[PDB]
Order: C-alpha cells, then structure tokens, then sequence
C-alpha cells in the first residue's frame, strides 16, 4: 500500500479533543 | 429454601445514554451469585422492606397482580397499588381495606397511567419511590436464566412518606423470588446501541476487584495491586 | 487523568464552572473560583513535570 | 495568539407547561405550628414566579445562602421543600447552615450543605394571638441532637434523676411543655416571627420547574449557544442518530462530557461538539531581511 | 444587597478607605413632620459605583 515492506508492514499493524487538549 | 440469582437484577442507574464505555457507579444492587428467597405462598407472609426488594415472578396467567406497602393498620400511611385495570392504579390510602389481603377475581397522593420474569426492583429514597422492571421469555423451573438482563426503569412515584414492611397481593374467586439490596460497587459494559450487556461486581472475589481496578473485563498475566 | 481532574470538586459548591457563575454574582462566584483555579492549576503543574 | 469563534445566536428550550402555581397559599395561610408540624409541602410542577417576593417591600431580606437572591429567576429546579414554623423574630439567627443553639440543636436543624433559601420576615397580628397566646409552643430539651431535616414528633418524658415524671411534676421533677401566658400588651419586639425554608434539589433529575422566560426556535449548523434546561454550552447542533431509550434525556461520552442532547420540547435527538478553535502561530524571514509574513491557523 | 445598595448608594471591589457613623437625632429631629429626606424607590436597572 504505502512503500513500506512486509516486516514494516506487520510492525505497524501489530501497534494499536479540544477541552484544551490539543495533538500536533 | 432458596435459589442462587446468578447476575439477576441491574438496573440503569441514571438516564444517561452511552456506548462502549465501561462505567462504574455506586448504587444499591443486587449482590451477584447471592442468594434469594424462593415462596410457595398459595397464606400470605409479609416482609421487610430493608433498602430494596428485588421481586421477580414466574406467572403466565398473572395471580402475581398487588403489592402494599408503615403500621399497616390504617393508623399510618401505605402504597396500595392494584394493578388490576388498564395499566395501573395507585393510591396513598389509610381506608377500610388493611384486615385480610385477597384480590377478587386522608388519602393525600393519588396517581393513574412462567414465561416471563416479572423482575420488578423497588426502592425508597430522598422522598422519590422508584420502580423498574423488564420481561424475558424463559421458562426454566428452578434455575433463573444464565447471562444478563438490564432493568429499565418505568415510573418515578416521589411521595416519600415510609415504608418498612411489604406484602403481595394475588388474585382468587403461588411464586416470588424476594432478594434484597446493599450499597455494592458495579462496573456496568455499555454496548454500541446504549444497552448492557455484562456487569462486574467489584466486592465478590479478588479477580472481581481486579478488574475493577484495572477498568476491563480482560486481565492479562501479571501482579496487580488492587 | 488529566483530563479527569476536571470533574473533580476541589472544595467549592460545583466543578461546572459557569453553573457556578450561573448562581453566585459579586464576591462568593469568586471566593469559590479561586479555589478551583487552584486546584486546576496544580493539576496541569504535576502533568507538566512528568 | 489563540484562535476562537464566538456564537451569534442564542437558543432557550424548556418544557411548554407553565401551570401558574400558588406560592402564596402557604403565605396567606390560615395556622401555623412552632416546631412539632411544618407540612413539609412540596410546590412543584409549575412555572417559579418569585417575582411574587421582591415586589412587596414589607418583609424582611432575601438573607440566605447557596445563589445570590435576584439570580432565582433564572435557575431551574427539580422539587422545592418549603418548612412553615414559626419562632421568635428577634432571636432569628440560629437558622444557618451548621450554626449551634439550643433550637439549633435538639429541633430543626439545616444542613452543612444547604443549598436552598431561609428567608424569613415579620409578623404583628396574624401570628400573635388575640387575647392571650397560649398555643405556640415549642419542646425542650431532647435526649441528644437530631439529625438534619428530621421530624420530631414522637414525644416522651426524659428521666435522668430517680423521678420517672409519670404525672408527678413537682419536687425535683419538670414537664417541658408548660403554658407561657402571654398577654396582647406585652413586648413586641419578642413577638415570633414568619420563618419559611425553600430548599433547592440541583442534585438528581432533569430541571423540571422554572420562570417564566420564553422559548426561541431552533438553529442549526453553527458554533451556537444554547440552554436546553440546565445543559449549556457552546457548540453546533446536528440531528444525530443516537437511538434514545425514552427514559433516556441527556447524553455523555468517555470522558464524562455532555455529547448529545433531545428537546425539552419536540423530543428529537441532537448532539454537541466544540466549534472550531486552535492557535495562530506566525511565519517569517528575519526581520533583518524583510517584513512579510505567512500565517497559520492549528 | 439591598434597595439602597441597589438604587442609592454601591461601593467598589476593594474600596481602600473607610466610613464613620454616629447618631444625629438631636438636631434635626423636627417633631411633628420631617419630610426633607427621600429615597429612590424602584428603578429599571441597579446602580455602579459612585
Ligand atoms: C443460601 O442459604 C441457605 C440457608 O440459609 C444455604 O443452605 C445455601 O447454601 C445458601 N446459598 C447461597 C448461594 O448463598
Ligand atoms: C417508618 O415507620 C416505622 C414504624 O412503622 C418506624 O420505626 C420508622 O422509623 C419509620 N421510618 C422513618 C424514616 O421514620
Ligand atoms: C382522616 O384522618 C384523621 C387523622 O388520622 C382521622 O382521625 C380520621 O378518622 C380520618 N377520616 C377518614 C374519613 O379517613
Ligand atoms: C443495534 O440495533 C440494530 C437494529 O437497529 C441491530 O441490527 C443491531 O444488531 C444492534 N446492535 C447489536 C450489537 O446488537
Ligand atoms: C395575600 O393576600 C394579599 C391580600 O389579601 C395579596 O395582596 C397578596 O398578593 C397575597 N399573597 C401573598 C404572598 O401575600
Ligand atoms: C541587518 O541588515 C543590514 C542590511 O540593511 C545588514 O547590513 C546587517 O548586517 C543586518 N544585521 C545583522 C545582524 O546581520
């Protein structure tokens, strides 16, 4: 999909507001 | 003798809807695995009204119709609720009716509208007498239905007055299942649609409370202070 | 739980901020405030140094 | 700096009952008792007009606690308690949240969190009997204090010597209740006065009752402000398909903030989120180069 | 509060300075009569300071 390779891949896939908060 | 009310009788604490959240409140439930009166009334008993009654019911042909609910000698006040009409009636008597309950086949407050679990849920607080309720096709003889049944509120009644002693008022020209409440901890697993569909009791055994700890219903290996 | 320190009460009357100033004009809306402001500001302190 | 933007309508909702209600029935009354009966009467299920109360400059102030007396107007409640007794109207101080005293401490007694109103005025005829006042009469001392908001109307005679006092007052034995012989021409500044108690619930339920302010219409995709009873804020209001439960009034998320909403009055669905905001944060050479600048809005 | 705080006379937040008062039913008393001194009665919004 991206660029990435199959490792990358199941790197990313294997990791899973405005009262002030704010996310840059 | 008794029976053991596995997770029967919770109820949605506030009306405030949700959806996936896992919410802990503290309110008066119904102890889970505890364990609950089971009549063969007919010969009438009456009983306390502690903090709460939990009143189910197994009746396809309704006799479970009454309730009452205190000196219950017309020299102090009562609930009578005859729910025998169109949906229901209620009155805040002292009248000429308090010598022998049975249902045929001054006054201050007054109001109008086996294959079921009449699983009603009464209480008396801060001047508001609330009630809830809910059905459930199950007809099982000795064992209530395994799994979980959220209670959904139906009438909010605030007289207020006293109560201490109820009894039940049946139909002639034969079941309850009285329980009772304490003040106990529940984390309640709203689902996406807004109902409940588990409930932990945070004072039942330490994996309870664990969980209770950790805000989930899944616990993993590890050491948790609790 | 920074986020959660907002509902807390801190010893005023509420901890909805305008319900306060919905209630309380001239001096105590204020008498109550400092205690929330407080209260708030020791909060985002504490997150802020970890 | 920081970015924000600021509503231009505003938008109040509450139930279209109004049902004028009588405060003034337990005002213009017809008895009073001293501390044994208040009626514990529950005025509700109507519109607040204390409108009724300032307008009349014969009583005394709104001296009372928990909202400032002219904002009453403006709030609105769930049920009203109001505590008719009668005391005397120069020692009317006791009547505060966690205040002692003898009547302060073994009859009425106010809660250290009273959030409610005990305004209190004068009395000259109605209050005072003709002829002679013998009927207003308080108990005395109890065996301990009394919890707060707690009748006490069981009556008995304390023993604490070798006398049970069963009918035999006298030599070294007292009867609490005794008839003060109160004569019309005495001091009148000793004269009991009219002491109420409105006790406010912010605590439990949607508002119920409330003044007699008018509802707008309804605004839709907009950073709004809005007082649908009790629940303001500032946001935009889209229809949302959130299935409510009729029981079911307010709406909250993870977090414990207000998420979505129904009318107090067309029973739809809505829902609330914050209209945009952020910070300004400013791009440039050196001011040493040139004086142009690129702006950013988070 | 009160209608002379609120149509006749206000003071400021901190208000640095102060009041003195002291009985005048000696002089001015004038016995039968004495209408030389009113005060505001209803008004449609409240005062500010001075
Ligand atoms: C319920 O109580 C009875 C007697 O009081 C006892 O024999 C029984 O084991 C109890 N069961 C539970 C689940 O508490
Ligand atoms: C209710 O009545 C019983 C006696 O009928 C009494 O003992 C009890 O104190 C009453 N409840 C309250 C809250 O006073
Ligand atoms: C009304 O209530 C009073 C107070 O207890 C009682 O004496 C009287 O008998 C009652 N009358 C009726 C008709 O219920
Ligand atoms: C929510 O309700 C829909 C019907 O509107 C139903 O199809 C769906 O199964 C419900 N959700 C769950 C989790 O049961
Ligand atoms: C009581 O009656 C008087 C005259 O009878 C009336 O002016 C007043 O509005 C009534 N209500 C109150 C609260 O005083
Ligand atoms: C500021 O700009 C001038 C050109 O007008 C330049 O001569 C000077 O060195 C600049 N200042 C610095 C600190 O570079």
């Amino acid at each position: 999909p991206s660029k990435r390779s199959f490792i990358e891949d199941l790197l990313f896939n294997k990791v899973t507001k405005f009262n002030g908060l704010t996310v840059l | 003798a008794y029976t053991n009310s596995f997770t029967r009788g919770v109820y949605y604490p506030d009306k405030v809807f949700r959806s996936s959240v896992l919410h802990s409140t503290q309110d008066l439930f119904l102890p889970f695995f505890s364990n609950v009166t089971w009549f063969h009334a007919i010969d009438n008993p009456v009983l306390p009204f502690n903090d709460g009654v939990y009143f189910a019911s197994t009746e396809k042909s309704n006799i479970i119709r009454g309730w009452i609910f205190t000196t219950l000698d017309s020299k102090t006040q009562s609930l009578l609720i005859v729910n025998n009409a169109t949906n229901v009636v209620i009155k805040v008597c002292e009248f000429q009716f308090c010598n022998d309950p049975f249902l045929g086949v001054n006054c201050t407050f007054e109001y109008v509208s086996f294959k079921n679990l009449r699983e009603f849920v009464f209480k008396n607080i801060d001047g508001y007498f609330k009630i809830y309720s809910k059905h459930t096709p199950i007809n099982l003889v000795r064992d209530l239905p395994q799994g979980f049944s959220a209670l959904e509120p139906l009438v909010d009644l605030p007289i207020g007055i006293n109560i201490t002693r109820f009894q039940t008022l049946l139909a002639l020209h034969a079941a309850y299942y009285v329980g009772y409440l304490q003040p106990r901890t529940f984390l309640l697993k709203y689902n996406e649609n807004g109902t409940i569909t588990d409930a932990v009791d945070c004072a039942l055994d330490p994996l309870s409370e664990t969980k209770c700890t950790l805000k989930s219903f899944t616990v993993e290996k590890g050491i948790y202070q609790t | 739980t920074l986020v959660k320190q907002l509902s807390s009460n801190f010893g005023a009357i509420s901890s909805v901020l305008n319900d306060i100033l919905a209630r309380l004009d001239p001096p105590e809306a204020e008498v109550q405030i400092d205690r929330l402001i407080t209260g708030r500001l020791q909060s985002l302190q504490t997150y802020v140094t970890q | 700096s920081n970015f924000r933007v600021q509503p231009t309508e505003s938008i109040v909702r509450f139930p279209n009952i109004t049902n004028l209600c009588p405060f003034g029935e337990v005002f213009n009354a017809t008895r009073f008792a001293s501390v044994y009966a208040w009626n514990r009467k529950r005025i509700s299920n109507c519109v607040a007009d204390y409108s009724v109360l300032y307008n009349s400059a014969s009583f005394s102030t709104f001296k009372c606690y928990g909202v400032s007396p002219t904002k009453l107007n403006d709030l609105c409640f769930t049920n009203v308690y109001a505590d008719s007794f009668v005391i005397r109207g120069d020692e009317v101080r006791q009547i505060a949240p966690g205040q002692t005293g003898k009547i302060a401490d073994y009859n009425y007694k106010l809660p250290d969190d009273f959030t409610g109103c005990v305004i209190a005025w004068n009395s000259n005829n109605l209050d005072s009997k003709v002829g002679g006042n013998y009927n207003y009469l308080y108990r005395l001392f109890r065996k301990s204090n009394l919890k707060p908001f707690e009748r006490d109307i069981s009556t008995e005679i304390y023993q604490a010597g070798s006398t049970p006092c069963n009918g035999v007052e006298g030599f070294n034995c007292y009867f609490p209740l005794q008839s003060y012989g109160f004569q019309p021409t005495y001091g009148v500044g000793y004269q009991p006065y009219r002491v109420v108690v409105l006790s406010f619930e912010l605590l439990h339920a949607p508002a119920t009752v409330c003044g007699p302010k008018k509802s707008t219409n309804l605004v839709k995709n907009k950073c709004v402000n809005f007082n649908f009873n009790g629940l303001t804020g500032t946001g935009v209001l889209t229809e949302s398909n959130k299935k409510f439960l009729p029981f079911q009034q307010f709406g909250r998320d993870i977090d414990d903030t207000t998420d979505a909403v129904r009318d107090p009055q067309t029973l739809e669905i809505l829902d609330i989120t914050p209209c945009s905001f952020g910070g300004v944060s400013v791009i440039t050479p050196g001011t040493n180069t040139s004086n142009q600048v690129a702006v950013l809005y988070q």
